[PDB]
């Protein structure tokens, strides 16, 4: 029903990070048109989550985001309800803000800066380099807090 | 200007080969002919929030030396940071208002770093961050090296005891990784191991190390045998098991060290090191802190001054 | 798109509150395809938003819960692809497990038991006595965990 | 049986009025005859997790007047959950197999109603439970109230103090409420008012209430002046300037006393009545304290003997 | 006079079978028909110099089912000992002129044994004593696994968490091991290993033992599952990586468990056994702290009772 003119639909999501995505994003923060669909079949992944939103594009920083929450998600840009630009999201080579170091005796816990890792792609894991003490982490141990 | 002119000095990490030769140049040449007008009309804040005895010290009396002022503290309990909850961000904002570089040590990893978002055109010097870095350290470890070695390269360099919480070994270790040929033995507990990234980065660059249960495995082979204390005050409740300083060095065990083998320790020791061991003439860990004064005098001579003719 | 053989469609909630009670009732922890629209056209509310959980179906007791933030809900019983009951959300007796209770001094949050509130209707809000401390607060201000 | 054999004596707004008469009916009766041997063969668990001269004291003498052993402490310090960090549901789920019933006071609201639900057949009687509620010093009020008044309805009850963290109040003014025609005037600081819980139940059932910034204002027509202590370990520090107490009854303040008035303090007074009060034929607070002995042998009574005593 | 009259109970070790099945058997008797006043004209000390709930509190509800009166302290902060510097020799020395009999609980081992060189005539039970022994536990334990397996022959046993410093299985070792066929899995950190005189004396026996460092591993083929809190207050800070539990036992854990199989927990628990255990039908800790009525019952039954009970 009522396929979009103008948006964005996110495609690919792995199960269970569909719903993760919309908070971390503020998506349904908005009047705008959206669709949302968990646990739906896919040949390419077996199953998969989709998110469609109306008028609406991924800021820069949500991209950047995205990129590691859903390394395999598709991004699909569209105009006139047409795919217009079509991508796996960049990963950047820096996330500020959030995420957080899992080292405890970090200062940036305890003063007003903004989180900062330093974003190498790798082999089997992604490694994440905190700006501040200079510890390196796996990001399956930045992420889930 | 001098490449060293104006920069923060947080970690060995951000300094390269050249840098750390400028420094180890300087401080030849400013403890065979003081300058001590050199840093005239500067006044410096040396803000200390942990302890420290040779660190704090050294580096006020290389001011001294140097004909600058110093203001600061060694605890915070009576700054407004400790009594009127003040955030280390707007201590920075304010005392680099007043003064023309900021030497600080702290217990938390990454406070040097914060510190230069906060401190303008004020340099900071990083004198100890948590468990992170102490740049400071390894530039005068690195000067005794040299003058007792004769060379930054092709060493022989056992690290003993807590080097898991160690800053001293992380920037020494980080130091003479970028000179050539350096070898490495690492005699630690299993708790208290050399951290994987900084393995890492010895593998990157293809250098060797290996890992070892005793000191006398290695004592004929070494130059260089860098003694730690235990960081008990990093130690977390599940590693107290550890408190006492496994490897123990006494006089008996030197019989089979090289004749210019020298043992250093950044210091303070409590148990690792035995008394019997000073009057050897293996001990240069007392040398090596009065080495403090002319490698401090040095970096604050390159950061404060655009160029230095001597 | 595709509709479904058994389950149910939560029809009619107002705009913002589709995704609250995602959140709350925990709906989309579960491997059942869910299609969710938010944002709808509606015409009775002018907007609105929609779920659609397969294969799962929602007692009375689940469906009154509801009642605290889409008290004009329909509650859509499907089966054989057909709408076999309509249900309307009524206010419960009690709200337990979701909520946490606002008294810090509370034995509540220091021991093993789960968290429960009797409900009243009070002026026009919905007011909840915690069953162990017995103070009472408005719905707005008890918190979710 | 009786209705309250075995019931579980946690909230006055889970009794009836029938309740509180059966109550006090048993009272009157164990006072005029005493039955010594009523509860023979009882052991009874007397539980106190925070202080209590009063309530602790006349729990157990009454077990004692009846008969029954007593088990317990007055200090959780050197209980398991003391020292070994076992929960209040663990604690209870034990003691809960050894005796016939358990009074308990907690710091808590809503302890003793948490013991119900791990106490299996075990009764649970609320001694306190936070700022929350006090049935059995309702018990006593309500028997010294129709002593002195010689009836519970249609009375003028002004209750002062800290009504906000008083579980007394609470639990009194949910009690008087049952019974008819008794009209509350509330005295207390802005910050520890009656809880708006008890304000809608007492408009629900139609019942006249006011506030009051003065004793005086209500001195002639109160059949009861209810003077209570500021719960000062209840306070947040937010609440501190109110640890003083605001009102403060002297013998002076009773001029215009009716002549049935009587002072009641659930106790202990720190300086809300001064000790004048004590030699005048209004106050009662000590009468009132030793009516727990009724009180409490006769709920003891009800709630582990089967048959109504006579 | 029956075997056990007068008997110091100290340490299993000193116990034989057949003192261990007359308990039992004293325990079966008095709970099918009580005798509430087998003890009458009995004064009974109590005296815990280390926090309890379960074993103070079941001890003195066992003297009042008997009809004994008790006196003594749960704290020895008040005691002369706690304030005025008195040895626990003295202390001892002067309770024995008072009492029928002493229930001691002590932080030191030893402390019960020294008692009964102090006490003359006087019992001495050991309610625990540090690290060493536990016998009421033991009996109760005994009791329950009697009970739930129908016999103390020829059972798979595991203990799991803190075994080292359990004085619960150091007691309950040596107990079983008086019985036939039975065999034993140890679930220990190796920091908090079962000692060697336990595993001596089964080695002596010709009894089967072995570690284990996994619950599931031994699964399919226990019949007791006894799990233990780590005994913080015992451990030397060396042994502080051992505080929080290793073993955890929850009830998806139970798949494979035998039906006849038994959960068991002297108490308290920390996080060793989660609460979703506490619905399976092989959680028995509950039911398991109720029985040490019934065998502390016998035991003071059999120690100041001449005739056996029947
Ligand atoms: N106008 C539209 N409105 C809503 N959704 C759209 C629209 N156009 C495409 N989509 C959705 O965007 C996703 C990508 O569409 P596309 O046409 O590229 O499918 P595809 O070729 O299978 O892509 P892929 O190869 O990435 O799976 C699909 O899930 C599709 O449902
Ligand atoms: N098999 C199905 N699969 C998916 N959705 C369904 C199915 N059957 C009904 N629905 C949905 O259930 C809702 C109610 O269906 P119904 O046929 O009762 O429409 P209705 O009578 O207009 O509802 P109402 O009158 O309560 O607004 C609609 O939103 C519809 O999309
Ligand atoms: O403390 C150590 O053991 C090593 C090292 N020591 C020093 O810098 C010497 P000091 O603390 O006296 O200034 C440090 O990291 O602080
Ligand atoms: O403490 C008060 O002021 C009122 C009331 N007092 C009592 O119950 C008397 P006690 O604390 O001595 O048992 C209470 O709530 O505890
Ligand atoms: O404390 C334990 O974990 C086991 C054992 N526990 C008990 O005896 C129960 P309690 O300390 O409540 O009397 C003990 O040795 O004290
Ligand atoms: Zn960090
Ligand atoms: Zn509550």
């Amino acid at each position: 029903v009522e396929a979009i003119k103008r948006g964005t639909v996110i495609d690919h999501i792995p199960a269970q990070i569909g719903f993760k995505l919309l908070s971390l994003f503020k998506l349904t923060e908005t009047d705008q048109r959206i669709t949302i669909g968990l646990n739906l079949p896919s040949g390419e992944m077996g199953r998969k989550d989709l998110i469609k939103i109306e008028n609406t594009f991924l800021s820069e920083d949500q991209v950047d985001q995205l990129a590691l929450y859903a390394p395999q998600a598709t991004v699909n840009r569209i105009d006139n309800y047409e795919v217009v630009g079509k991508s796996r999201p960049s990963l950047p080579e820096r996330i500020d803000n959030v995420l957080v170091c899992p080292n405890s005796n970090c200062i940036s816990h305890a003063e007003p800066v903004s989180s900062s890792f330093a974003v190498r792609k790798r082999a089997n894991d992604i490694a994440l380099k905190c700006k501040y003490c200079e510890k390196e982490f796996s990001h399956n141990v930045v992420l889930a807090n | 200007a001098n490449p060293l002119y104006q920069k923060h000095i947080i970690s060995i990490n951000d300094l390269s080969r050249d840098d750390l030769n400028l420094v180890l140049a300087t401080a030849a040449k400013l403890k065979a002919n003081p300058q001590p007008e050199l840093l005239k009309h500067k006044v410096i804040a040396s803000c200390f929030f942990e302890a420290s005895t040779r660190t704090r010290l050294s580096f006020e009396t290389s001011m001294h030396r140097l004909g600058a002022s110093v203001v600061g503290f060694s605890d915070s309990a009576n700054t407004s940071l400790g009594k009127k909850g003040e955030t280390l961000a707007d201590t920075i904002s304010v005392i680099s208002t007043y003064v023309d570089a900021i030497v600080m040590r702290h217990p938390q990893e990454g406070a040097a770093r914060l510190a230069t978002e906060f401190s303008g055109n004020v340099p900071v010097l990083n004198a100890g961050d948590g468990s992170n870095q102490h740049p400071t350290q390894t530039l005068l470890d690195l000067f005794t090296i040299q003058e007792t070695q004769g060379r930054l390269d092709n060493l022989h360099v056992a690290m003993v005891g807590d080097l898991k919480y160690g800053r001293t070994v992380h920037s020494l270790t980080q130091a003479l990784a970028k000179f050539d040929g350096n070898r490495f033995y690492f005699i630690a507990p299993d708790a208290l191991a050399m951290p994987q990234y900084i393995l890492d980065m010895l593998d990157e660059k293809g250098i060797a190390w290996s890992l070892h249960s005793s000191i006398e495995e290695v004592m004929a082979e070494v130059d260089i045998l860098y003694m730690t204390r235990v960081q008990k005050e990093r130690l977390d409740p599940s590693e107290y098991a550890n408190v006492k300083a496994q490897f123990v060095l006494r006089a008996s065990d030197l019989h089979n060290a090289k004749a210019n083998m020298k043992v250093l320790h950044p210091l303070p020791r409590v148990d690792e090191i035995a008394t019997d061991v000073d009057k050897t003439p293996h001990a240069w860990y007392f040398q090596q802190a009065g080495n403090g004064i002319f490698a401090r005098q040095a970096l604050l001579a390159l950061v404060l001054n655009r160029d230095l003719v001597l």
